């Protein structure tokens, strides 16, 4: 039984810790995704010039 | 067999639920955006393309 | 290349509705299905104590 | 960000529900064979002269 | 896992329509007006010229 | 001035619609748990003797 109890416990635990990790890596995508969406305007208004 | 707290059939009706409400919102999401992809995880070969 | 392009922008829009709509279906399933669920056992026994 | 904050508010309504329904069903019993045994003792005994 | 206090999908659709609105009223601009370039930002070269 | 005044008048009705329904949704439980909790104490003691 006390055995169990423990690993009920920690199942719970690691399974909060896994919405936690993947907040994170929302975030970054976010950011990343803004960066790229810059980078090709910069491009279009290079191949303007020339 | 009749127990106290031993609800295993809620347990499984509440897993079901959450994978039924994770399904609505994805679809909400895909559709309100008229876009298939979205995010990056979607397709992984469609994007640099 | 913008007919090519324009393939992957979204679903036709019918099947996607066919998706939500079926989705929003099961899900008022298995609410009720739960709260039956949580109703049954305790109910019966307390009636058998 | 409000996303992810967002998550540490508040459980599902459904297994907070399923507790406070299991809890109400064992207070009764509690009160009861509280009762039982309250009226166990003297009774028993006041007849043995 | 339904939560209460948590209507992101309506933030999504919310910011979605402002980008929508923005583009219309954009565009209703540009034909009202009957001129390609109006304003300074548009493009950065064809006032001098 | 009259756009620029004019961008402190009101928010969307969008977002005043979201925290109206939310509010009054959430209304109902506070009366719901409220007759609950008025409804548990002497009534599980009345029969204590």
């Amino acid at each position: 039984s006390e055995k169990l109890r423990g690993q009920i416990s920690g199942l719970k635990r690691a399974s909060l810790n896994a919405q936690d990790g993947i907040s994170l890596l929302q975030t970054a995508e976010g950011g990343l995704q803004n960066i790229q969406d810059m980078l090709q305007r910069m491009r279009e208004l290079a191949v303007q010039a020339g | 067999a009749m127990y106290i707290n031993t609800n295993v059939p809620s347990l499984t009706a509440q897993r079901y639920l959450g994978e039924t409400n994770n399904a609505v919102s994805k679809s909400l999401e895909r559709l309100s955006s008229g876009l298939r992809i979205n995010s990056a995880s979607d397709d992984a070969s469609g994007l640099a393309i | 290349l913008t007919a090519a392009e324009s393939r992957i922008r979204d679903l036709d829009i019918a099947d996607e509705m066919a998706k939500f709509t079926k989705n929003q279906i099961l899900a008022q399933s298995n609410i009720s299905m739960l709260a039956q669920a949580n109703s049954l056992p305790q109910m019966a026994l307390s009636l058998l104590g």
